[PDB]
């Protein structure tokens, strides 16, 4: 993932 | 920081908290060592600027991909800066040297992208009462690990949404699990009380993660 959730 | 870390973790694993008798892992309990700081956010855009974040407190901060930092506290103004060799300036969004218009601009819109989307993080935390910054990070295939200046070692594991705060100057631990249910750990209590294997592994994967970051200081 390129980002958190 | 890190040194202290690693022997606390190997002291706490070497004691096979598991795999023992009975798992007493509340006794180890500690709401007294909950964390100020920890990443409630972040944006892996390294491919052309670098890693976005923000913290609990609503502060935000980038670790630009020249290794060159930008930290916005949460009263949305007041920055602060620092260069490669370590110098820490202090300026605002609206007053600040020219040099730095692109990197502000990032950061704002760093910023906007983690205000309107992604969840915070321990949000059902309260945080134990000058920001520490991203002093660096790197992911696995597993997980992102995120060291801050205070010492603190932060790991989220990407498919089960769990997540590891690790302070060594409290030498302690604190959990998230796949429900958002926090605890937080004396480390050296889950030597004398044990813990489920869940931790236990987990605490094992932090260990090689902090020699990663030894190794590769």
């Amino acid at each position: 993932p390129l980002h958190s959730t | 920081h890190l040194s202290d870390m690693l022997q606390q973790l190997h002291s706490v694993n070497a004691s096979k908290p598991s795999e023992r008798g009975l798992v007493r892992q509340e006794e180890a309990e500690d709401p007294a060592c909950i964390p100020i700081f920890w990443v409630s956010k972040w944006v892996d855009y390294s491919d052309k600027y670098g890693l976005g974040y923000q913290l609990c407190d609503n502060s935000v901060g980038v670790l630009f991909n020249d290794s060159t930092r930008l930290i916005l506290y949460n009263d949305g103004d007041s920055l602060q800066y620092i260069e490669r060799d370590g110098t820490e300036s202090y300026l605002t969004v609206s007053s600040h040297p020219n040099s730095l218009m692109k990197k502000i601009t990032l950061l704002k819109y760093f910023r906007n992208y983690m205000s309107e989307h992604l969840l915070k993080a321990g949000a059902n935390i309260t945080p134990r009462e000058r920001l520490p910054y991203l002093r660096t990070w790197f992911r696995t295939r597993s997980a992102i690990i995120l060291h801050l200046s205070n010492g603190s070692v932060q790991i989220n594991f990407f498919q089960d949404h769990t997540k590891l705060i690790l302070c060594p100057l409290m030498a302690a631990v604190t959990y998230i699990d796949e429900k958002r249910d926090f605890r937080t750990y004396r480390l050296s209590l889950l030597e004398e009380y044990g813990c489920c294997k869940e931790l236990a592994s987990r605490l094992r994967y932090a260990r090689t993660m902090v020699d990663k970051l030894l190794s590769s200081r």
